[PDB]
RNA sequence: GCGGGGUGGAGCAGCCUGGUAGCUCGUCGGGCUCAUAACCCGAAGGUCGUCGGUUCAAAUCCGGCCCCCGCAACCA
RNA sequence: CCGAGGGUAGGGCCCGUGACUGGGGCGAAGUCGUAACAAGGUAGCUGUACCGGAAGGUGCGGCUGGAU
RNA sequence: UGGGAGAGGGUGGUGGAAUUCCCGGAGUAGCGGUGAAAUGCGCAGAUACCGGGAGGAACGCCGAUGGCGAAGGCAGCCACCUGGUCCACCCGUGACGCUGAGGCGCGAAAGCGUGGGGAGCAAACCGGAUUAGAUACCCGGGUAGUCCACGCCCUAAACG
RNA sequence: CGAUGUCGGCUCGUCGCAUCCUGGGGCUGAAGAAGGUCCCAAGGGUUGGGCUGUUCGCCCAUUAAAGCGGCACGCGAGCUG
RNA sequence: GAAUGCCGGCAUGAGUAACGAUAAAGAGGGUGAGAAUCCCUCUCGCCGUAAGCCCAAGGGUUCCUACGCAAUGGUCGUCAGCGUAGGGUUAGGCGGGACCUAAGGUGAAGCCGAAAGGCGUAGCCGAAGGGCAGCCGGUUAAUAUUCCGGCCCUUCCCGCAGGUGCGAUGGGGGGACGCUCUAGGCUAGGGGGACCGGAGCCAUGGACGAGCCCGGCCAGAAGCGCAGGGUGGGAGGUAGGCAAAUCCGCCUCCCAACAAGCUCUGCGUGGUGGGGAAGCCCGGGUGACAACCCCCCGAAGCCAGGGAGCCAAGAAAAGCCUCUAAGCACAACCUGCGGGAACCCGUACCGCAAACCGACACAGGUGGGCGGGUGCAAGAGCACUCAGGCGCGCGGGAGAACCCUCGCCAAGGAACUCUGCAAGUUGGCCCCGUAACUUCGGGAGAAGGGGUGCUCCCUGGGGUGAUGAGCCCCGGGGAGCCGCAGUGAACAGGCUCUGGCGACUGUUUACCAAAAACACAGCUCUCUGCGAACUCGUAAGAGGAGGUAUAGGGAGCGACGCUUGCCCGGUGCCGGAAGGUCAAGGGGAGGGGUGCAAGCCCCGAACCGAAGCCCCGGUGAACGGCGGCCGUAACUAUAACGGUCCUAAGGUAGCGAAAUUCCUUGUCGGGUAAGUUCCGACCUGCACGAAAAGCGUAACGACCGGAGCGCUGUCUCGGCGAGGGACCCGGUGAAAUUGAACUGGCCGUGAAGAUGCGGCCUACCCGUGGCAGGACGAAAAGACCCCGUGGAGCUUUACUGCAGCC
RNA sequence: GAGCUAGCCCUGGCCAGGGUGAAGCUGGGGUGAGACCCAGUGGAGGCCCGAACCGGUGGGGGAUGCAAACCCCUCGGAUGA
């Protein structure tokens, strides 16, 4: 059966990409905490 | 004269469509032409604001003239009648002698080939759009302004007319589709006749499906959902109304007025409306 | 179990708030009519379901017994 | 091959019969009213409509086979 | 061929009286209704009166014992379209006629369907009276219907 | 109640005897046949259907007879639902 | 030492289940230390509208080659999508970008919001839509419309020639459109040939044949031929297309008119460039100088923006063409020609799967194109087969119970069971034939029945072609042959009678309910005059609607037919400029404080004072409600009728033991041998009843009742057979569970159901296949129930607030 | 967080084959003209049978599964909401 996770490299970098997470006060937090937190990718990795 | 079937489908027994017969050209001007977005229902927040809409026929929004004092004193000849399927009545094409073109409102008795004209001189004769205030008392009348120069807002559903009942100073007064009588700017333009294709609330949508093709999706009464949903909902096997007759949103929806109380429209609303 | 009732012959008031039994019909006698009904004039008939208490006094207030309607009798 | 008939399936007509149900006819002295015949005490009859225990009533139109 | 009389029919238009409602005025203690009353309405201003507006329906006098149509039936006035009929002349065809099972069409009222329309009226229904009762007659209301269009129904004391 | 699955059917039995039948008896208002009533007896037996989820019951047709109860209203780590 | 404690380690079940579709294997030869498992061959079987092939997404080196076998692979392993290393992806023309817009997103102007932010015309972004120039072959271990060969084409820059009022983000045209049906001519693809080429073949009884087996093409510029698409020409006037305009629109006039012409596509041919089989002999070479022709079938694809019909009325923008304005006409643009210039990213590989989404090399999921042949009426159906791909990554044996899937069964034939559950029967085609009823369409594939193969003979019409042969497509008649049987295999309705509910096709609880539930056309009520109501938002702003009472919101009812009675006292709503009550505010009779005093300051009556409520009316397809007792007829019984109490009014029509009836399996009738169900009635309706609609109703239904025929392993009642497991042997090897265990029966006892206490009886030690009565067996800190001054959803005339509205 | 799911918006795509035969149009009949009748033509439909596709009715299997919803047989829709 169709499963949740039907991958697309368009949605993932549209929803979760960077400049997704710049444009937003909420998304902007995102990555001040991640970058506090020392994580090597502030973002999902995709292949453009 | 509305257009019956032979029951060979169980819908096919009652669906009737309108005959078109006054209709001469098949196909839109598409100088006249614009694309018409289709909403759904959903407003710019993305919300259904109005349930039920959508999945309907994709349609061009032929662009009427509701103003038509644009062009006083040029006469204009009849193209021909179309189809608009983003109202109920016809349209009609006009050829300005200007070398204009522009859809108006098709109204009844109005034949291809003649030549109307707007404006304070005009005759009085179907499809003429003059200044209220010029048009003699007791003839029946459409497309009327309801503020001067701001267009034309009533009468404009198939059938519909509105008679000149009298006049007081700046004011005539217009007994409106609904019954309500109306003092009116003398100023406000109208269109004399009644709109066209009177027969169309005598169509027969006949099945489901019709319904949807006109954008209308299936609509669920309260009774029929859950107390988080709606006052009527809840119960066990089915139920009465159980307290008063309401809405999703709980106001009441027999009998409740609720036009707002200090509108100054009031001030020239003659007499509210009737049957 | 919980509520209401029981009074001339029929159906009802009076009970709460003790001292008084009242209304319609019917029944009896008289009248009008040739006669009956209707109508009119008079009258009689209820010891208040029963027993027991309270009271000076009980249809009435409080218990018991009897009958008569009404509601409830749910969770597995 | 045809073929009496036998068999299988489906029709049409007639007759008998059937819980119950419909009105009808008749039946010396039942109950309820009083609808019609006098202007029958609201003239009657009528087609239709609706209504009512019942006769009937009422509306709409008609007829005199209605009176004074 | 020339003439005539007629509410014959269909369409469109339109006139005035009256009723009801609404608006303004002025005015107040009742009005309405009956056999007599009550319901009802009215001091939250009715009834009566003047002016204004809206809408529907029927057309007073003429009107007659009259006229027209095959019948049912047709009544303000105007115009268009259409049927019938009588008279005159004595002009044309030359028995081309009468009737009519069937068939077809029209067919008052009520009634039905789809739209409209709704003043007055009014089955149903409600109320007030009367009465033993009064699912009636009388009174206050009142919904269909009555009215228009289209399509049905096809009835009659459709009678002379 | 940190779970003992609950009616009925099916399958499989096994036990009790307050015995439905078959076996042995006394009394009888037991002539015979056939019954009634009680005693002894649990070896074996104790049908097929219509209706209802039904247990039960009623009915049809037979029978020697169409017994009654226990086994967590026997038996869902055996089935059914 | 216990917390169903936390972490880790190791046990138990256990050499146990399993080792992942029952499409299937066998032998020979190789390699290597080692082989059922890797390589090669021959045989066998499996897919073939796929299990073959080509795209897109997703994956991200998994590709190719060499060398490896510890781990990964459910066994093995010499193999591999594994480890190591090396190699491999080449474009002006394919895809995307340097082009265009769609929803949507962003957003100078602007608007709004405590902050953050929300909006917003333009513009910009945004694609699998528009637009735009490459086709056939060869080549590598691995790339190819990319390299190479051939033959084509595009844009930009510059130059030359000719032409022209040139010039645009500005005007106009075009782009530019649905659904169904569909003409002509093609092409893709396919069938056949007694014709053309071909290595070879003659077997086992026959055949040296018009025999067999195999092939008989692809691309191509200009032109030409065929078939289509698109398209009027000229003149005069002009006020419209937000400047101008010779363009476009409008009007008049003339000519042309199914044409033609001009133009643009498809197809065919076309200089030329390629390809080329079986068979054989080692991916190659030979075949071969291969031949490359005729006929038929033929698209859903092409011409194409084709045609007709219909209603539900079917994107935008650029490219492109045209018009002109600034300007500029030494320019510029157009046409032809030449040279030069032409960047960025992708390209490997899997891609219905062992490489994607499912924790797995997982019987699941995943969009597009191609998808051959024969027969069965057709077809993408079915069976078998081509190309091509595979035998599913444990095997060998055995031939028990039992389980699964499947085959047959004497007699009976639903007796099975809640139920014909299941499994039978029926089954395609053609012909004959078909009832009640009906809304006239239907019911209908009703029901029921006949036929169906092969051979010879005669013959009718059609497409092609030519009007003929040939091929091909429909038929018709006659005579025969064979079998148990002719849709001989595969795929392919059982039927009827009669109720309930719902009109109908639809919709639903993803993952226990598909239904009678929701929806539905239709009916009614009600709100709404447009800056509409209503909805979402603090707002701006949006939806409604670029709509306007024949429209839009809300509510009930639910096709259609015949209908929908009475009650307005209570609640809701609508109306009501009187009255009564009524807050802030107004007002200030008159009090109080303080001060020497002017003053400052506090309280405060009457009276004016909104909505709401009170009060007066209306209102049911608004919330709702629609009685009791007693008596009465010339047999009895029952009451048409009467008496009285109460109500706002006392349930009308129609229906009724019903999806509703308690007593109840009511009573009567039908059906049956027998009927708690069914149907038909009756009516004391516990507790129907009229838009939470009432009574019907053709048709429809994987709904729920009842009955019959057919036919059956459902059953009496079971038997036998098949294969996949179970069993045995070699390989690999879990799990929940588990206080420890040296873990028997009875009758007692015990916290009331004892392997564990007592008495007695039984009993050598340990396994294997089986069964499921016990271990109050396992799983799950009972969902029932109660408790907790635990929680959450829902309600309302509970309380108190808030939005909203007044 | 709408890469599952639900609705909507934009833009594309897909639905073998067979069956039934509405209006219309033609011809004829009919009539004053009509209505209408017949035959041919036509190819309508939330029409019919049935693949793909979308489903999920009944039964069986599965139940530490091939699978945290699967498999087999059967069944519903299949130009339309
Ligand atoms: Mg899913
Ligand atoms: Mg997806
Ligand atoms: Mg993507
Ligand atoms: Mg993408
Ligand atoms: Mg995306
Ligand atoms: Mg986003
Ligand atoms: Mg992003
Ligand atoms: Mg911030
Ligand atoms: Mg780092
Ligand atoms: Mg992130
Ligand atoms: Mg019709
Ligand atoms: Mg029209
Ligand atoms: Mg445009
Ligand atoms: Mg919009
Ligand atoms: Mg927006
Ligand atoms: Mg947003
Ligand atoms: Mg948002
Ligand atoms: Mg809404
Ligand atoms: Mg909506
Ligand atoms: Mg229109
Ligand atoms: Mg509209
Ligand atoms: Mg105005
Ligand atoms: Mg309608
Ligand atoms: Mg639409
Ligand atoms: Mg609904
Ligand atoms: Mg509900
Ligand atoms: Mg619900
Ligand atoms: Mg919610
Ligand atoms: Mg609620
Ligand atoms: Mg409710
Ligand atoms: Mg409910
Ligand atoms: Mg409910
Ligand atoms: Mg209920
Ligand atoms: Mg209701
Ligand atoms: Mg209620
Ligand atoms: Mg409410
Ligand atoms: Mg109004
Ligand atoms: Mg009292
Ligand atoms: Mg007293
Ligand atoms: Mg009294
Ligand atoms: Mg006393
Ligand atoms: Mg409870
Ligand atoms: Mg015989
Ligand atoms: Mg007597
Ligand atoms: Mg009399
Ligand atoms: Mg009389
Ligand atoms: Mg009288
Ligand atoms: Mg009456
Ligand atoms: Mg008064
Ligand atoms: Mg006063
Ligand atoms: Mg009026
Ligand atoms: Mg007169
Ligand atoms: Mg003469
Ligand atoms: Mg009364
Ligand atoms: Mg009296
Ligand atoms: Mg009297
Ligand atoms: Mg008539
Ligand atoms: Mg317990
Ligand atoms: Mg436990
Ligand atoms: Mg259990
Ligand atoms: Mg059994
Ligand atoms: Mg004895
Ligand atoms: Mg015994
Ligand atoms: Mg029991
Ligand atoms: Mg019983
Ligand atoms: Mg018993
Ligand atoms: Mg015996
Ligand atoms: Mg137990
Ligand atoms: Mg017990
Ligand atoms: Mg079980
Ligand atoms: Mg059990
Ligand atoms: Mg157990
Ligand atoms: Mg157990
Ligand atoms: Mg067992
Ligand atoms: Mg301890
Ligand atoms: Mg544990
Ligand atoms: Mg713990
Ligand atoms: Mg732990
Ligand atoms: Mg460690
Ligand atoms: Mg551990
Ligand atoms: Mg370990
Ligand atoms: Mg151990
Ligand atoms: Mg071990
Ligand atoms: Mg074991
Ligand atoms: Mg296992
Ligand atoms: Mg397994
Ligand atoms: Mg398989
Ligand atoms: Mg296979
Ligand atoms: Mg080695
Ligand atoms: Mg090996
Ligand atoms: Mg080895
Ligand atoms: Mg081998
Ligand atoms: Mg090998
Ligand atoms: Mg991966
Ligand atoms: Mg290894
Ligand atoms: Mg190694
Ligand atoms: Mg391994
Ligand atoms: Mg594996
Ligand atoms: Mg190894
Ligand atoms: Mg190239
Ligand atoms: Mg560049
Ligand atoms: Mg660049
Ligand atoms: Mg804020
Ligand atoms: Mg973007
Ligand atoms: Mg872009
Ligand atoms: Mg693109
Ligand atoms: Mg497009
Ligand atoms: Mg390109
Ligand atoms: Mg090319
Ligand atoms: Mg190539
Ligand atoms: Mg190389
Ligand atoms: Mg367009
Ligand atoms: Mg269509
Ligand atoms: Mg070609
Ligand atoms: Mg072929
Ligand atoms: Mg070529
Ligand atoms: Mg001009
Ligand atoms: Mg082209
Ligand atoms: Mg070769
Ligand atoms: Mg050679
Ligand atoms: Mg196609
Ligand atoms: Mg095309
Ligand atoms: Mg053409
Ligand atoms: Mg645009
Ligand atoms: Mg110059
Ligand atoms: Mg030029
Ligand atoms: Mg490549
Ligand atoms: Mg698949
Ligand atoms: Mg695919
Ligand atoms: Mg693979
Ligand atoms: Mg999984
Ligand atoms: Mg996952
Ligand atoms: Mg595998
Ligand atoms: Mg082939
Ligand atoms: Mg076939
Ligand atoms: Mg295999
Ligand atoms: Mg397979
Ligand atoms: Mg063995
Ligand atoms: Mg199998
Ligand atoms: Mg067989
Ligand atoms: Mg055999
Ligand atoms: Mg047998
Ligand atoms: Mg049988
Ligand atoms: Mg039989
Ligand atoms: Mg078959
Ligand atoms: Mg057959
Ligand atoms: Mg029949
Ligand atoms: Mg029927
Ligand atoms: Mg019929
Ligand atoms: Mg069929
Ligand atoms: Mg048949
Ligand atoms: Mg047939
Ligand atoms: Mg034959
Ligand atoms: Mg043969
Ligand atoms: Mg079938
Ligand atoms: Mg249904
Ligand atoms: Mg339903
Ligand atoms: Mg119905
Ligand atoms: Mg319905
Ligand atoms: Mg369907
Ligand atoms: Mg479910
Ligand atoms: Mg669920
Ligand atoms: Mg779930
Ligand atoms: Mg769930
Ligand atoms: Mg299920
Ligand atoms: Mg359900
Ligand atoms: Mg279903
Ligand atoms: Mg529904
Ligand atoms: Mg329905
Ligand atoms: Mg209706
Ligand atoms: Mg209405
Ligand atoms: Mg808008
Ligand atoms: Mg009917
Ligand atoms: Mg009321
Ligand atoms: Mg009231
Ligand atoms: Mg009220
Ligand atoms: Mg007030
Ligand atoms: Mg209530
Ligand atoms: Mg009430
Ligand atoms: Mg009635
Ligand atoms: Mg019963
Ligand atoms: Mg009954
Ligand atoms: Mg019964
Ligand atoms: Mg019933
Ligand atoms: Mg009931
Ligand atoms: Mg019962
Ligand atoms: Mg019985
Ligand atoms: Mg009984
Ligand atoms: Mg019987
Ligand atoms: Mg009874
Ligand atoms: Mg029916
Ligand atoms: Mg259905
Ligand atoms: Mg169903
Ligand atoms: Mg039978
Ligand atoms: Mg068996
Ligand atoms: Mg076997
Ligand atoms: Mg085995
Ligand atoms: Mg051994
Ligand atoms: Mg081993
Ligand atoms: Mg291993
Ligand atoms: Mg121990
Ligand atoms: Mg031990
Ligand atoms: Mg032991
Ligand atoms: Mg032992
Ligand atoms: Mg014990
Ligand atoms: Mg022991
Ligand atoms: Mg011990
Ligand atoms: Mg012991
Ligand atoms: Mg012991
Ligand atoms: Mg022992
Ligand atoms: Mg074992
Ligand atoms: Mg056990
Ligand atoms: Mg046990
Ligand atoms: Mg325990
Ligand atoms: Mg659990
Ligand atoms: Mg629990
Ligand atoms: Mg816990
Ligand atoms: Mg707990
Ligand atoms: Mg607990
Ligand atoms: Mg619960
Ligand atoms: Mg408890
Ligand atoms: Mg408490
Ligand atoms: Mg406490
Ligand atoms: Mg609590
Ligand atoms: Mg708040
Ligand atoms: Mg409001
Ligand atoms: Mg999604
Ligand atoms: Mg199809
Ligand atoms: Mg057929
Ligand atoms: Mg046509
Ligand atoms: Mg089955
Ligand atoms: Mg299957
Ligand atoms: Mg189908």
């Amino acid at each position: 059966m169709k499963r949740t996770w039907q991958p697309n490299r368009r949605k993932r970098a549209k929803t979760h990409g960077f400049r997704a997470r710049m444009r937003t006060p909420g998304g902007r937090k995102v990555l001040k905490r991640r970058r506090q937190k020392g994580r090597w990718r502030l973002t999902p990795a995709v292949r453009k | 004269a509305v257009k019956k079937f032979k029951p060979y489908t169980p819908s096919r027994r009652f669906m009737t469509v309108a005959d078109f017969s006054e209709i001469t050209k098949t196909e839109p001007e598409k100088s006249l032409v614009k694309p018409l977005k289709k909403t759904g229902g959903r407003n710019n927040q993305g919300r259904i604001t109005v349930r039920f809409r959508g999945g309907g026929h994709k349609r061009l929004y032929r662009i009427i003239d509701f103003k038509r004092w644009d062009k006083v004193g040029i006469p204009a000849k009849v193209a021909a009648i179309e189809y608009d399927p983003n109202r109920s009545a016809r349209i009609a094409l006009l050829h300005y002698v200007d070398g204009e073109k522009r859809y108006i409102i098709a109204p009844d008795g109005l034949q291809v080939g003649q030549q109307v004209v707007a404006g304070p001189d005009a005759p009085i004769q179907v499809g003429n759009a003059l200044p209220l205030r010029f048009i003699p008392v007791g003839t029946v009348v459409h497309a009327v302004e309801l503020e001067p120069k701001k267009g034309a807002k009533l009468a404009r559903a198939a059938g519909t007319s509105a008679q000149i009942q009298g006049r007081e100073g700046d004011y005539v007064i217009l007994r409106l589709p609904s019954g309500e009588l109306r003092k009116v700017h003398g100023e406000c333009y109208a269109t004399v006749g009644a709109v066209g294709n009177a027969d169309h609330k005598n169509i027969v949508l006949g099945k489901a499906g019709r319904s949807r093709w006109l954008g209308r999706r299936p609509h669920v009464r309260g009774a029929a959902m859950n107390p988080v949903d709606h006052p009527h909902g809840g119960g066990e096997g089915r139920a009465p109304r159980g307290r008063p007759p309401a809405s999703p949103w709980g106001w009441q929806t027999k009998g409740l007025k609720t036009r707002k109380r200090r509108k100054p429209s009031s001030r020239f609303i003659i007499a509210r409306r009737k049957k």
